[PDB]
RNA sequence: AGUGUGGAGAUCGAAGAUGAUUAGAAACCAUUGUAGUCCACACUGCAAACGAUGACACCCAUGAAUUGGGGAUAUCUUCACGUUUUCUGUUUUACGCGAAAGCUUUGAGGUUACAGUCUCAGGGGGGAGUACG
RNA sequence: UGCUGUUGCUGUUAAAGGGUUCGUAGUUGAACUGUGGGC
């Protein structure tokens, strides 16, 4: 696909493992 | 043009090289600890084993076969 | 004295090619663009001796333009031209 | 010109190959030395010495009369400048953009030009104490 | 693969960074001006029928004083200079 | 070459050859310029004129001539001329040498095609405008044959060995030129030791309208 | 900013060399680039050449006589050693039969066959055939 | 045979008889038949290296044609290529010959270190470049050989050289370049001036 | 033409037209003058290219006129040129 | 583009709303409309941030032009312009080089005939500019 | 295997010039003090 939607998907998938990382914590 | 040619400049050349021989992936494998980590023999040319199961897997195209396998 | 002889006493040129009149340059067999150029002399009656004086230049010259400027050099030199103008 | 910024020019003066001052220049190299003493007392710098005697009075060039340079004149009378002249108009240049940016604030292209003189004015007093033409421990 | 030695734009190698963009005339699309078609047209308000018939029934207008025109100039992008 | 061997001072610019080149405006050139002919050019004149300067004009004249009259064979060189203005010129130039000539279009691939039946493969090369005869030139350079053009201010020097600086773009100054080349060679070759004057007229070497 | 005034010297000479020129002029000079020339020179690789006084670093001309190929300039300049002339030759130099290696030993300025006789070493400083 | 040019009619009468005639005033060779004429019928071997076919698609399918590269030379000073295509194999082979018989080029030969017997080596370095490939040709002592890749080799064995040493780079495997590289290193030969041939040339009509 | 030129020898006319510093060898292009003065009975030393204010005796006004080349001369004086 | 705090709010306009279109329209089209857009101060530090071409220096063929300054010697009004040189910029149109497209006094030239000085990156394609710190 | 390139590599479009500058260690850095004479 856009390179740039993936790069979106990126981004969004990081943001969802840091909000998970910190309420784990 | 892409080179230092001083006559006083090998400490340049030496630190140059150094860092560029790590780009190579055959170089790199045979310097690194990790190696023969990931390698199930260990490192050796042959292992010995216990067959628990036989299985067949398919052949990639554009061939068709079953290839009879057996994992140790 | 032209070309190579070993110490034994024997030439071993195949053949000597022509040197252009202009930048000593070796005319080669495979140019097909290098011309020779023959010039008569002509006697004080004014008519020719029967004998003519030979130049070559290299197909590098012609192909350049540069052969106009270097055959109205050459020729100043080897008196088939005045240099300058005459005087009054 | 070139130490800064992408000028490319060529103005200078190209001096003459024969060293001799003209047949038609009588006045003796004591009048000369005697004349850079006085406008040195008017408190002119060392350049605007050579260039009045050189529009109004014939003289092209101070060393080919008297065999010694307009600095070293004054050096030897006591009278040069406390630092050198060239490093003395890029501290007065420096001075003045610091009082104009106090002012205007928002104006971000005297806050480039200010910060390449006085990266000149470092490079020019690291070499004036190296040959001693400043006091070690020289703080600008 | 270059196309063109100007890039369809008449900017050198390194002359200016920017240039401000303006509107087609048709579609309205924001284009650098250097790289925008333009052109200035003069066009007469009437056809050669409809100007005979006004000229005869006006006054002021005849052989003599000229009927006046439309002067602009366009400026297009490069997709719309083709279509059109 | 003017100067002649042993200083006999024979062949020079007289008067009478002089008029002779004003008269049909032999040195009045275009007002472009080409860096190749810039030696040539002595000035500028009203209009943009450019002069070729007669001397250096003249010696150039004289060195073709003993290229020409060299030859063992007359027949073997070719003079060639697509300019209409200059078929009448290279006609009666070659009735009294033996030269060949040929006017019109070229048919590319004259010198280089084995199989075509209009084989000519000479040993020199005359040209009349070097801008309009690029086919004659360029199919030269494949085969070593040197070329004699007649170059006016402007002209794209290339390939060529002598050049004449005149002028080649008027009915009279082609006409004019070509008298002075056909007069020139056969008093070399003995056929008249001073031909002083001539009762050839220079009006048959004229284009006149046909 | 030029750094080598020798190596900008032979670049000039070789690139002239190669157009088919009779004559170039060389800006700036030294004693090194005059020394230089005068073993060409020996050798009839160059014609006569001129220094012109300016009261600076002069300038040279220099007559060509189409019998020079190509000059360079080596840099930085190595050591040579007595047993070190047969691998310079065999790596900068067409054959075994012409050509020359300019080295300055604690002698002077000199070739490589001239050097060899005397038995002395020195620092690589160009070549030319 | 009925020659078709002056040079061809002169060695046809005998007058030119010479191949050094034609090297000397560069002039261009016409009809294979003055090489056979110049050249004994003995010393001239010639041989083929590889054909390969070309594609050119077309709308029903395609269209296939063959190449043929050949290489004469007579083991003393001379050789030369030529590649040409045709519809069958067989027309091809024929047409190669010819081409190749007109591009016959003197090569010059020297000595390394003692001038002594008949040379076996080339002069000075060279190095001819086509393509993307180049060879570069490195003058050996004697009793050395030709250290050559296989198809350079077959090419200077047929030109004469005897001890050499060679270098390749670029895209070696493409045959149709690297043949001709060869060649213009062989050529490149004689366009060196020398110290041994500085002065006192003199002219000929 | 006919003539080749020679680099340690130029010509008059193509050393003429040459930039001060571009030439065989560099020299200056400025010389001096004498002049009367608009009143004065005296005589001064004046620069070619002087840029500051230059005065008189009698007339002690103005002897130039500083520009960005050679000094513009005042009016109703007499200018000399010098040798060397 | 986005963030914080105070202004401002004409035009346009992410989100949203209502029409069209479409098997379907969340879109392309039409009418609106909030954040934005504008200002001051404080953050962010990314772009097809491109000439996809690091900085400094030398040589180099032809014809165009054009911007700024200076030198010498045909017209107009009561400064502009014409001709030829010159220094600095800025564009168009040969040897040589390149796999080619193409580059070419302002190189991608002067390189197997390989050395002017310094500096930043690359080593088959993905995983991935991802995981851990 | 000049695919680690000191000898000896690539960086417009194939992998790869930093958005632009300033700057310290480091690397590099213009010319000159000199034609010995005679038998
Ligand atoms: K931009
Ligand atoms: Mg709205
Ligand atoms: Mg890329
Ligand atoms: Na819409
Ligand atoms: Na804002
Ligand atoms: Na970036
Ligand atoms: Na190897
Ligand atoms: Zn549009």
């Amino acid at each position: 696909m856009r390179p740039k939607w993936h790069k979106k998907r990126i981004k969004r998938l990081k943001l969802r493992r840091r909000r998970m990382r910190q309420r784990s914590k | 043009m892409t080179k230092t040619n001083g006559q006083n400049a090998a400490r340049k050349l030496v630190r140059l090289r150094c860092r560029n021989r790590w780009a190579d992936k055959g170089w790199k494998r045979a310097h690194t600890f990790s190696a023969r980590k990931a390698n199930p023999f260990g490192g050796s040319s042959h292992a010995k084993g216990i067959v628990l199961e036989k299985i067949g897997v398919g052949a990639k195209q554009p061939n068709s076969a079953i290839r009879k396998c057996v994992r140790v | 004295t032209i070309g190579m002889f070993n110490e034994e006493g024997e030439n071993v040129d195949l053949y000597i090619p022509r040197k252009c009149h202009a930048t000593t340059t070796l005319i080669e067999a495979h140019d097909h663009a290098a011309v020779q150029i023959s010039i008569a002399n002509v006697g004080p009656n004014g008519v020719i001796n029967g004998t003519t004086t030979t130049l070559c230049i290299a197909g590098y010259l012609r192909s350049q333009g540069e052969s106009d400027h270097a055959i109205n050099h050459i020729t100043i030199d080897r008196g088939i031209m005045r240099i300058k103008t005459g005087k009054p | 010109v070139r130490m800064h910024g992408n000028g490319r020019g060529k103005a200078s003066s190209a001096l003459p190959y024969r060293r001799t001052p003209p047949a038609w220049l009588k006045i003796a190299s004591r009048n000369v030395v005697k004349m850079v003493c006085k406008s040195s007392r008017k408190g002119m710098m060392p350049s605007q010495i050579g260039m009045e005697l050189r529009d109004s009075m014939g003289i092209a060039q101070v060393k080919n009369v008297t065999g010694r340079k307009i600095l070293r004149i004054l050096k030897h009378n006591g009278l040069a400048p406390e630092i050198p002249e060239d490093l003395y108009f890029l501290v007065k240049r420096a001075t003045q953009m610091r009082k104009h940016l106090e002012r205007h604030t928002t104006d971000r292209d005297t806050k480039y030009r200010l910060i390449l003189v006085e990266s000149r004015i470092h490079r020019l007093a690291r070499y004036y104490k190296r040959v001693k033409q400043l006091p070690p421990t020289w703080k600008y | 693969t270059t196309k063109r030695r100007n890039h369809g734009r008449s900017k050198p190698a390194h002359s200016r960074g920017r240039v401000k963009p303006i509107h087609c005339f048709n579609c309205g699309r924001l284009t650098p001006k250097d790289k925008a078609v333009g052109r200035f047209v003069v066009r007469r308000m009437l056809d050669a029928a409809s100007a005979r018939d006004v000229a005869e029934a006006s006054p002021v207008y005849g052989a003599n004083f000229p009927m006046p025109r439309l002067y602009m100039k366009q400026r297009f992008c490069i997709a719309c200079a083709i279509h059109s | 070459m003017s100067a002649v061997e042993s200083g006999s001072k024979v062949l020079r610019m007289k008067e009478s050859d002089a008029q002779k080149l004003l008269a049909m405006r032999c040195h009045i050139g275009t007002r472009n310029q080409s860096s190749a002919m810039k030696k040539y050019i002595y000035g500028r004149t009203a209009e943009g004129s450019h002069i070729i300067d007669v001397h250096m004009m003249w010696e150039k004249l004289i060195l073709a001539a003993r290229v020409i009259a060299a030859v063992e064979n007359p027949k073997d060189v070719c003079v060639c001329s697509s300019r209409l203005y200059g078929t009448r010129a290279i006609y009666k130039f070659s009735q009294h040498v033996g030269t060949s000539f040929h006017g019109g279009r070229f048919i590319p691939g004259t010198f280089t095609n084995q199989i075509q039946k209009k084989f000519v493969q000479p040993r020199v090369l005359v040209v009349t405008d070097p801008r309009t005869d690029h086919q004659a030139i360029r199919e030269a350079s494949l085969v070593n044959i040197p070329v004699i053009a007649l170059c006016d201010t402007d002209a794209p020097l290339e390939y060529v060995d002598i050049a004449i600086p005149c002028n080649n773009r008027g009915i009279k100054s082609i006409g004019m030129m070509y008298w002075l080349l056909a007069r020139e060679v056969l008093r070399l070759r003995g056929t008249i030791v001073r031909s002083v004057p001539w009762e050839e007229k220079v009006d048959l070497f004229f284009y006149r309208d046909p | 900013t030029m750094m080598s005034v020798l190596a900008n010297a032979l670049r000039t000479i070789a690139s002239a060399e190669r157009r088919g020129k009779r004559q170039v002029l060389i800006r700036p000079s030294s004693k090194v680039v005059v020394k230089f020339l005068q073993v060409m020179q020996k050798h009839g690789y160059i014609g006569e050449f001129e220094i012109i006084d300016d009261h600076r670093a002069g300038k040279i001309v220099v007559n060509l006589n189409g019998r020079l190929n190509k000059c360079g300039a080596i840099c930085p300049r190595f050591d040579c050693a007595t047993t070190d002339y047969e691998k310079w030759m065999k790596n900068i130099l067409p054959s075994r039969q012409f050509g020359f290696v300019v080295l300055t030993t604690s002698l002077g300025i000199m070739d490589h066959e001239e050097a060899r006789s005397r038995n002395t070493g020195g620092k690589v400083l160009g070549f030319f055939y | 045979w009925v020659p078709c040019t002056k040079l061809g009619r002169l060695v046809k009468a005998q007058k030119v008889t010479s191949l050094e005639e034609i090297f000397l005033f560069s002039m261009p060779i016409k009809e294979h038949q003055i090489v056979d004429t110049l050249i004994a019928e003995g010393q001239l071997h010639d041989e083929m290296m590889k054909i390969y076919p070309v594609q050119k698609a077309t709308s029903a399918g395609q269209r296939t044609r063959f190449k043929a590269f050949n290489v004469v030379g007579d083991c003393d000073g001379h050789i030369g290529i030529g590649a040409r295509v045709g519809k069958e194999v067989s027309l091809a082979i024929r047409a190669s010959m010819i081409a190749a018989k007109l591009n016959i080029v003197p090569v010059r030969r020297g000595y390394w270190g003692n001038k002594i017997g008949e040379p076996h080596t080339i002069p000075m370095k060279v190095t001819g470049k086509c393509g993307s490939v180049a060879v570069r040709l490195v003058p050996a002592p004697r009793g050395t050989g030709i250290v050559a890749a296989p198809v350079p080799k077959k090419i200077l064995e047929f030109a004469g050289v005897e001890d050499v040493y060679t270098s390749s780079r670029g895209k070696t495997r493409t045959h149709g370049n690297l043949i001709m590289a060869t060649f213009y290193a062989l050529r490149k030969t004689y366009g060196f001036l020398t110290p041994d041939l500085w002065a006192d040339t003199e002219p000929s009509r | 033409g006919f003539f080749d030129a020679d680099l340690s020898y130029p010509t008059v006319r193509t050393e003429r037209m040459k930039h001060k510093r571009r030439r065989l060898v560099q020299g200056p292009n400025s010389y001096f003058m004498d002049v009367s003065c608009p009143r004065c009975r005296q005589v001064t030393v004046v620069y070619s290219h002087a840029t500051t204010s230059v005065e008189c005796k009698g007339c002690s006004k103005k002897l130039c006129r500083p520009t960005g080349g050679k000094a513009l001369l005042v009016e109703g004086c007499g200018y000399r040129r010098k040798p060397d």
